[PDB]
């Protein structure tokens, strides 16, 4: 059993994205997100995602969401 | 009598050391999330997996393939 101490205490993160807005204006928009892990399905967390899990998740989703919504929204 | 006892002790120790070496070589630590495989020549590689434990190979034919 390797229960390497999985720190559920908050470890913050921030992500930005340069997007072609509605007017094709290259608008760089930031976004600060507050993420915390769970306890009910940590087995899969460490088995698959290993020790480092938050590093493996946020950037792509944040970037895509920002790009989509900013392209939807005028400056 | 003592010499015979010492000789037997040495022989037993030598055999034990050989066995330990063999078992360790047939082992790859399946570090957390290291599903290796067992591998031979008669069939290639057994279509069965070494799960995320230190499931074991027979030596030198399974050159430890530790698929992380």
């Amino acid at each position: 059993q390797y229960p390497i101490i999985y720190d559920i205490r908050a470890r913050p993160r921030k992500i930005s994205s340069p997007t072609g807005s509605k007017d094709l204006q290259m608008v760089n928009i930031s976004l600060r997100v507050l993420s915390r892990p769970n306890a009910q399905e940590l087995p899969s967390m460490y088995q698959r995602l290993g020790l480092d899990y938050e590093e493996r998740v946020l950037p792509s989703i944040v970037n895509e969401v920002l790009k989509s919504v900013v392209a939807k929204f005028n400056a | 009598m003592a010499a015979k006892v010492f000789e037997s002790i040495g022989k037993f120790g030598l055999a034990l050391a050989v066995a330990g070496g063999v078992v360790n070589s047939a082992l790859y630590n399946v570090d957390a999330g290291h599903r290796a495989v067992i591998f031979d020549r008669f069939r290639g590689v057994q279509d069965i997996v070494v799960g995320e434990g230190t499931h074991f190979l027979i030596p030198w034919v399974q050159k430890p393939i530790i698929f992380d």
